[PDB]
């Protein structure tokens, strides 16, 4: 049928203010395969972020590891978003980085 | 120990504009190893892992030669199925199938596969007695009394226990040392206020390889369950994994708990 | 090796 993705939102490394990161987001468990992903740093979508390749796994499921560089502070605010036709509207998610 | 050599492959229907899409990637064991897939200006049946790199046009121009076979093998059928559930053609369509060999703890055939599933449910199956198969719905009873026919069961045994075994040893020595040399974690805790009653400790196991580890807190002898919030494995741009745990420890009585980290390249007592 | 998959 159609699995509802479950995105997860985080860095690569540790955040460090000033130290240049990169901050990921993964999306797992989908159903069809075609994925509107958008990573946002406050409300204003940033355009430099980089798919990976698209490959399934036994669940019959499938999965995409996108990310793209940064270099955090307190002020900043950065989000990611998923458009898939299990959801209607987008699900976007905020990235806590004490998690 | 043993090893895998899966082939994961995807066709969809891509209804309007485009013709469907075809993508085949080989692993061995989870160390990904070779792909296909439609979607590249030359759409190649090239490289990955420098290892597969050090083999030449035989391997490589038949079997891209191989998977182009397959592309329109496929593209044939989507329009059946879609016949066979009386879909009309509109949407798009996912057809999925993983095969493949596992190689006993000696050299040769413990473990033999065959999927198929129609936009994600099953379809087909093999079934180990390397003869039986199952169809899984209604349809794939139709395949079932065609393919048990004219000899696409009996001439995969062949390929298993044959072709994907004689195969896939040479894979397994050429890229011996590469397949496998594990990766030491590296890990600490965070106290986190959470608030003034408790507080929030978390567990850091990142930087390993393989994908597997089992993180716990113990506090000291009893092995901690409800209070632990699991995240669940997952990769980290570099190619290295991630993982932690946590629990929500009385303010004050932090020193008490203790955390774990257990992973096949670490020695690691208690 | 690769599969040469076909019927259906």
């Amino acid at each position: 049928i159609q699995k509802t993705p479950q995105i997860q939102v985080y860095s690569r490394h540790p955040p460090e203010n000033g130290k240049p990161n990169i901050l990921n987001c993964y999306v797992t468990q989908f159903h069809p395969p075609h994925i509107e992903i958008q990573m946002l740093k406050n409300g204003k979508k940033i355009p430099k972020v980089e798919m990976s390749d698209m490959s399934f796994s036994k669940d019959w499921s499938f999965y995409i590891l996108a990310h793209t560089e940064f270099t955090p502070t307190e002020t900043d605010t950065y989000a990611c978003r998923v458009k898939h036709d299990s959801m209607a509207e987008p699900k976007t998610v905020y990235w806590d980085r004490d998690m | 120990g043993p090893h895998s050599l899966r082939y994961f492959v995807t066709a969809v229907s891509r209804p309007g504009l485009g013709e469907p899409r075809y993508m085949e990637v080989g692993y061995v064991d989870d160390t990904e190893f070779v792909r296909f897939d439609s979607d590249a200006e030359n759409p190649r049946y090239e490289p990955r892992a420098r290892w597969m790199e050090q083999e030449g046009p035989e391997y490589w121009e038949r079997e891209t030669q191989k998977a182009k076979g397959n592309e329109q093998s496929f593209r044939v059928d989507l329009r059946t199925l879609l016949g066979y559930y009386n879909q009309s053609k509109g949407g798009s369509h996912t057809i999925q199938v993983i095969s493949g060999c596992e190689v006993g703890s000696d050299g040769r055939l413990l473990r033999g596969y065959q999927q198929y599933a129609y936009d994600g449910c099953d379809y087909i199956a093999l079934n180990e007695d390397l003869k039986t198969w199952t169809a899984a719905d209604m349809a794939a009873l139709i395949t079932k009394h065609k393919w048990e026919q004219a000899g696409e069961a009996e001439r995969l045994r062949a390929y298993l226990e044959g072709t994907c075994v004689e195969w896939l040893r040479r894979y397994l020595k050429n890229g011996n040392a590469t397949l496998l040399r594990t990766d030491s974690p590296k890990a600490h805790v965070t106290h986190h206020s959470r608030p003034e009653d408790k507080v929030t400790l978390r567990c850091w196991a990142l930087g390993f390889y393989p994908a597997d580890i089992t993180l716990t807190w113990q506090l000291n002898g009893e092995e901690l369950i409800q209070d632990m919030e699991l995240v669940e494995t997952r990769p980290a741009g570099d190619g290295t994994f991630q993982k932690w745990a946590s629990v929500v420890v009385p303010l004050g009585k932090e020193q008490y708990y203790t955390c774990h980290v257990y992973h096949q390249g670490l020695p690691e007592p208690l | 090796r690769g599969y040469v998959y076909q019927g259906l």
